[PDB]
């Protein structure tokens, strides 16, 4: 265990964030919506993070008519609770026993469906990462595991490459053995951090190949290719401009559809947002407008925000 | 003329490599405005 | 102190938003009758509290050291005359949390010489389908206020949200609160009266699938659905001699409510609460609550039945722990049809946590005993009503943990019935309840 | 079929564990390869 | 464990009940008596109650009939199938009670679909049959004859639409609320409580009309005239197109009524088509305001009003 | 009778979207006798393709030069049949008018509902054929709302009758669930269609079978629309096996004969600007609706 220290192997990121830059930062699929949306976010404290958010939406079905969320976060705890109409409750609780070990629990209640609980444990070593998440644990009369178990390991062979595997075991009812799936993950980061590449091979032959590039501090791009006999393929290109006044995002798919999403900050509190997707081949177009307004709960932060 | 799943996989891979080449080319760098 | 001091002269700053002829009444009636220094200090405190209550200033500063005869200095903070947008959350008693958005606007003195305020509120919630509220407040006097409310709200009421209630209308209310009590009632007891007149159009629908169950389809509940318009007069008296509203440690509180629908019905309700602490650091607290209510039908020959929403209901996590909501009283088939007379009592005891690591926290151990009765009395005699209201009660006991935060009260209890009826909705074991009002 | 599926799942998980061990020992193998070349 | 010992004591069910409610349900219920003699041979679990909009007492036979064609058709079908006899007055005229079928006046808000008639069956195990269920039950008894099914579907699509449009538009609120509302009335404003009943009709008149346009896919057949009722503009663009729609319905319904006179021969027990024709005739000849449909059926269709009276004599003793 | 008839269509043919425009051009082209020709003489066919002229939002509309608007195939033919001087397509006798009206109304309210299901609620037909026609029928800004409106309408009439990566793989079972649901739905539709058309055939035999009535042009129009869709082979197989190859072939031969007719009686007219339905007229109508 001496040449390992001499090589100075760096700790790789989480297995779930191999293509995080492309999936979240670049592409606007996650942040796209339809109809009219208004958000009111009020913050009560800074060093202990604590805030609430009221969401009022109309003109669309994906966004609920009204929603209320409240989150708190101290140095080593995170607790978020959200309530949506028709009595849908979601709660996330993350605790870090140490800088390496993190335990998280997600509990959702639908008031008419069985309560769903997911427990995840993550460990970040000096040069490898191990995560294990369990969904709906159960034991039968034979003492056998029942539920969903996902165990992923990732190790960086060199400070530029990272290889890992993910194993899924899914037993639903317990009468029959669950299915097992193995996925291979590979990640490469350039020396200059200019561009990164990611690849994933699933158990069913599905392929994911993503590339992320950062031209400057205000311009990023990404390209994704997904594949799955009966197989289907998709190619997506996305571009993001991050400016001090506004944020622009555009995306185009190989099927001939395009989408745009802009966030314009005109006031220190109010910030408008527009989004639009057009598919000329299939004749399907969706639109969405929204606004975000921020307030300070206590007088100290109110004065700080006012100036 | 193939019209096969392997053919469409190869076509998607060709699209991906063409996009990667475009990104690596100075055209993508010039696509970014100065500001 | 007993130094003879007269007051002549008030230097006001930041009072350009209020008419001097209006501020003079406040100043006179609160501070320009003092004859000694202690009275002057008490009157200054009363004036500050009153100006905070009437939304004349968000913060008031007072100076007395200036010099028998002396001149007092008053400083206001100029509350925002412009628009005020707010968002908020409220705790309904029946395990429902409501959210609301509110817009406030103060009217300039050149239009109305009386301090006036207008707010518009949009509210949603667990059972509240929707609510639109328009409130207008006017400070007619330093010890009197007038409110005009226009409301339109739709929600679900009964068990499993079986019913659907929609109300539209308007009410006008006048609240009177004396500045000083008359020597009988170093404390600040609260006392106020409120007189209101309301008109409302209400629609009741059975929002329950007939294939689901035979619930909400009894003979009584089928004849309740429909539309009705009504007008009611009402009076409310509150006297609160307690040191805190949400965390009492000593003292008593009394509430009295009267409602009259002319030629239709007359309702009276009374509630008494008493709290006493015994140990060195409020370790053991004993709270006793007793509520009574009586409803009479003024219609001729027992015509014009009283609606199900105007009758009393007993049972629930808040009212009587150990039973389900709408879980007491007579039933037609499986539905609680309310009652005309009711009595309820609670005998709670609170203890602090013995662990000195966590002992100043609001979390406390709780032992409670509850009970009561709800009857449909014959309209003949109060004697018969009391005779049939004093036998075969429905009691319960339990132990649990309570968190009495000033914002809200949370309780997690293990409850066990002691007496009940055959058809009562018993709730044994663990029960959770959050809100503001508990027995 | 049933027990056959159980055995197949066990074989897949054992192969996954073997590949995990191979990945764990991979950095030293690649360091030795680089030293040789 | 020990939970079974709690409650420590248990009393009988509380038997006190409100008497102002028992009188309300007694003036809104009408009892179906048996054909030949006796009271009945039924238990409380075998009786049913028919929920209808309202009730009117006809001049000729004096029986109590529902004010809606569908409710009256269901009432006649139930009387025919079980051999019952039409009521004559509310149960407040007969304080003594026994186990009989009955007809109950209910608000349309007494079920999620906001429609009547409904059927309530059983006491301790209670079943609610809605309007759609009643319609599908009634429509499955005429599938044997394929020609009678064509006539049956013509009555409740053309004539039904004409009746609904006329009653909603060409008649005043005072006439609509007399047929499709359970609210009380006296006809003379004397007491201060009669002023309060007059404002409720004005306020809730339009809300009851919107609920009536959803009973038989009326809102789907006529989409552009049920959206003009849900707004306050009174524009003349939607006021000219409306009278064109209401004019083709009346012209089509005259053909239906003139063609029905040619087949009105009942050789014994009436079929479901004769009962449905009689229901429409009896409900049209009840309206007081001079609507065009009533004028037509009273001036040009004197042979259709005698058939309805002849078919009604089979159910009143 | 002098007026104008507005229908769904393009360049002299009626689109498969509307089964009442297809049956209304087989009507005017079958009025050849002396009595029948005077019924439709004076009418002008316009393929306006804008619903703002309709009195109830449905496109086949007759306007008699003075504001009198009659909408719908059944209403139009019933209005025309009562304006006969009385001095191929046959005119039914007085003793058989109620039955003819009953059959026509039954087709309109029962069998014309099933065609909407195949046109909009059937995914294989909607995603492949239905949506492509609107882009050619309407103008560019008004290209996307009409298909969604018609799809939403077509499911309101048929409700009670017919109604990381491993996580993605788990969600992929939705496709199999959808396939099972589609297989389930194809069984209710077949039974309902078999019952409706069997009832119509049983009732139709009471009339004369040697003539062509107004109610035959609508049933055959529904069959023509339903058997020309991409998924029409399954329907053709299901109907044939339970109603007879000879009967199905006779109906198809009648449909083909109706399709291959000379357009002599028919006389088109190019739409005028006030009845175009372009962006300017759409904005004018939107302004007038609110005012």
């Amino acid at each position: 265990h001496s040449h390992r220290q001499s090589l100075e192997l760096v700790n790789p990121g989480t297995v779930e964030n191999l293509n995080k830059e492309v999936s979240r930062d670049v592409f606007l699929s996650q942040y796209f919506f339809t109809g009219l949306r208004a958000d009111l976010n009020k913050a009560f404290s800074m060093n202990p993070a604590f805030q609430t958010s009221h969401t009022f939406s109309i003109g669309s079905q994906a966004l609920p008519k009204y929603a209320f969320s409240a989150l708190f976060a101290n140095d080593n705890l995170f607790a978020q609770g959200n309530i949506d109409n028709d009595l849908s409750v979601s709660g996330r609780l993350n605790y870090g026993w140490d800088k390496k070990n993190i335990s998280k629990v997600n509990l959702q209640i639908s008031d008419g469906q069985p309560t769903m609980c997911q427990l995840e444990q993550d460990y970040q070593a000096s040069d490898f990462s191990v995560n294990v998440k369990t969904l709906n644990p159960s034991f039968s009369e034979k003492g056998e595991f029942t539920g969903v178990a996902v165990a992923s390991f990732l190790q960086s062979v060199t400070p530029q490459l990272a290889l890992g595997l993910e194993t899924l075991y899914s037993r639903t009812d317990g009468s029959a053995p669950g299915d097992a799936g193995v996925s291979y993950l590979t990640r490469y980061v350039s020396k200059k951090q200019d561009w990164i590449f990611s690849g994933q091979l699933q158990a069913n032959g599905a392929l994911i190949a993503s590339l992320w590039r950062k031209v400057a501090q205000n311009v990023e791009a990404g390209i994704e290719t997904t594949l799955q006999p009966t197989v289907e393929g998709s190619t997506t290109i996305g571009a993001k401009y991050e400016y001090r006044q506004s944020v622009y995002r555009g995306t185009l798919d190989s099927n001939g559809k395009v989408a745009c999403f802009l966030e314009r900050k005109v006031l220190p509190t109010l910030s408008v947002l527009f989004c639009g997707e057009i598919d000329h081949f299939k004749n399907d177009t969706k639109i969405g407008c929204g606004l975000q307004f921020e307030t300070a709960g206590n007088q100290e932060l109110l004065m700080l925000q006012q100036g | 003329f193939k019209e096969s799943p392997l053919y469409t996989i190869a076509l998607n891979g060709a699209f991906f490599v063409a996009g990667v080449a475009f990104i690596q080319s100075p055209l993508m760098d010039m696509l970014a405005p100065q500001l | 102190t007993l130094k003879p001091i007269r007051v002549a002269g008030v230097v006001t700053t930041g009072t350009d938003h209020i008419d001097p002829s209006v501020l003079q009444a406040y100043l006179d009636d609160t501070i320009m009758k003092s004859i000694t220094l202690g009275q002057l200090v008490k009157n200054a405190d009363v004036l500050n509290k009153r100006l905070c209550q009437h939304h004349i200033a968000l913060n008031a500063k007072q100076s007395f050291h200036f010099q028998l005869m002396e001149v007092v200095s008053q400083l206001d903070i100029l509350p925002p005359k412009t628009f005020t947008a707010k968002t908020g959350t409220n705790f309904g008693n029946d395990n429902d949390a409501e959210a609301y958005l509110q817009f406030e606007k103060l009217i300039d003195k050149k239009y109305l010489k009386l301090p006036t305020r207008v707010n518009l509120e949009i509210l949603r919630g667990t059972k509240i389908h929707s609510s639109f509220l328009f409130n207008s407040y006017s400070s007619l006097s330093p010890q009197s206020i007038l409110n005009l409310k226009v409301f339109s709200q739709f929600y679900n009421w009964n068990t499993n949200k079986g019913l659907d209630i929609g109300q539209r209308g308007a009410r006008l209310s006048l609240r009177y609160e004396p500045l000083f009590l008359h020597k009988l009632l170093n404390e600040s007891p609260t006392l106020f009266h409120e007189w209101f007149l309301e008109t409302c159009w209400r629609s009741t629908k059975i929002c329950s699938q007939g294939t689901s169950a035979p619930y909400m389809y009894s003979g009584t509940m089928l004849s309740q659905a429909g539309d009705q318009l009504r007008t009611i007069l009402g009076h409310t008296f509150v006297l609160d001699k307690r040191d805190h509203i949400m965390c009492p440690t000593k003292g008593s509180m009394l509430k009295w409510s009267n409602e009259l629908s002319p030629g239709k019905h007359l309702k009276t309700q009374l509630e008494l609460n008493s709290v006493k602490s015994w140990m060195n650091d409020d370790f053991i607290t004993f709270s006793t609550t007793i509520k009574t209510g009586y409803l009479k039908n003024l219609s001729s020959q027992q015509s014009l039945p009283v609606h199900i929403c105007d009758k009393f209901q007993s049972g629930g996590p808040s009212d009587i722990r150990g039973f389900q909501t709408f879980g007491l009283g007579p039933r037609d088939l499986y539905d609680a049809v309310g009652g005309d007379a009711f009595v309820s009592y609670g005998l709670s005891v609170f203890s602090r946590l013995p662990w000195k690591k966590v002992e100043k926290s609001n979390f406390r151990l709780h032992w409670f005993f509850n009970g009561g009765k709800l009857v449909n009395h014959d309209n003949t005699s109060l004697g018969n009503c009391i005779g049939q209201l004093s036998k075969e009660h429905s009691t319960s006991t339990g132990i649990g943990l309570v968190l009495r935060h000033p914002m809200a009260r949370f309780e997690l209890n293990f409850t066990l019935p002691i007496t009940a009826h055959e058809n009562d909705l018993i709730r044994k074991g663990f029960q959770f309840g959050l809100g503001l009002a508990f027995l | 079929e049933k027990r056959a599926h159980q055995e197949q799942t066990e074989k897949t998980l054992k192969q996954a564990a073997y590949v995990a061990a191979f990945l764990w020992v991979s950095p030293m193998i690649w360091h030795l390869v680089k030293k040789q070349w | 464990r020990i939970f079974d010992t709690f409650p420590l004591q248990t009393y009988a069910a509380q038997t006190d009940k409100d008497e102002a409610v028992a009188l309300e349900i007694q003036r809104r219920s009408y009892t179906f008596t048996e054909r030949g003699g006796g009271s009945s041979e039924l238990t409380v679990e075998g009786t049913y109650k028919l929920g209808v909009y309202n009730v009117f007492l006809e001049a000729n036979t004096g029986a109590a009939l529902a004010t809606d064609p569908w409710c009256l058709f269901v009432q006649l079908a139930l009387c025919q199938k079980n051999g019952l006899v039409l009521p004559t007055h509310s149960q407040e005229q007969t304080p003594s009670h026994t186990c009989n079928h009955e007809m109950l006046v209910l608000s349309r808000l007494s079920n999620p679909d906001e429609a009547l008639p409904i059927l309530v069956e059983g006491y301790k195990k209670r079943i609610i049959r809605s309007t759609v269920a009643i319609s599908e039950i009634m429509r499955s008894r005429i599938l044997d004859d394929a020609e009678q099914l064509m006539y049956y579907t013509l009555l409740d699509t053309v004539l039904y639409d004409c009746w609904i449009t006329q009653i909603i538009f060409c008649a005043s609120d005072a006439q609509f609320m007399e047929l499709y509302s359970c609210q009380k009335l006296s006809g003379s404003i004397v007491t201060p409580l009669d002023v309060e009943n007059s404002l409720l009709q004005k306020l809730s008149a339009k809300s009851l009309k919107i609920s009536l346009t959803k009973r038989n896919k009326f809102q789907f057949r006529h989409r552009e005239i049920v959206k003009s009722m849900q707004g306050v503009y009174h524009n003349h663009h939607n006021s000219v197109n409306q009278e064109q729609v209401l004019n083709v319905l009346f012209e089509n319904s005259k053909q239906v009524l003139l063609g029905l006179k040619d087949m009105l021969k009942s050789d014994g027990q009436p079929t479901y088509l004769h009962l449905k024709i009689a229901s429409y005739i009896l409900c049209i000849t009840n309206v007081k305001e001079p609507i065009k449909l009533k004028t037509f059926v009273e001036n040009e269709c004197k042979e259709l009003v005698q058939f309805a009276q002849d078919t009604l004599k089979n159910f009143v003793q | 009778v002098k007026g104008s008839v507005h229908l769904w269509g393009k360049d002299g043919k009626a689109s498969l979207i509307s089964v009442d425009s297809i049956a209304l051009v087989w009507f005017i082209k079958l009025c050849t006798s002396e009595e029948a020709k005077s019924m439709v003489a004076g009418l002008q066919i316009v393929f306006s393709n804008n619903t703002d002229l309709s009195s109830d939002g449905k496109l086949p509309v007759l306007i008699l030069d003075n504001g009198t608007k009659v909408s719908g195939y059944v209403n139009i033919v019933q209005f025309l049949h009562k304006n006969i001087c009385t001095s191929d397509l046959a005119i039914v006798r007085k003793k058989d008018r109620l039955l003819e009206y009953s059959l026509l109304n039954y087709v309109d309210v029962e069998i014309s509902r099933l065609t909407d299901y195949q046109l909009f609620l059937n995914t294989k037909n909607y995603n492949e054929y239905t949506k492509k026609l609107f882009s050619k029928l309407l103008y560019f800004p008004m290209w996307y709302n009409t298909p969604l409106q018609l799809r939403s309408q077509a499911r309101e009439n048929c409700e009670e009758i017919i109604g990381k990566t491993f996580k993605i793989a788990h969600k992929n079972k939705i496709k199999g669930k959808q396939e099972l649901q589609q297989v389930k739905y194809n069984l209710q539709f077949d039974n309902r269609l078999q019952s409706c058309v069997s009832n119509w055939l049983a009732a139709r035999k009471k009339l004369d079978d040697s003539v062509i009535l107004s109610s035959d042009l609508l049933f055959l129009a529904n069959l023509y629309v339903q058997l020309g869709l991409p998924d029409g082979n399954r329907i053709r197989s299901k109907l044939e096996q339970t109603f007879g190859s000879e009967l199905l072939n006779s109906m198809s031969n009648k449909i083909d004969d109706f399709v291959h007719r000379p357009s002599n009686n028919l006389e088109q007219r190019d739409p005028q600007f006030r009845e175009q339905g372009n962006v300017v007229m759409s904005l004018y109508n939107l302004a007038c609706k609110y005012i």
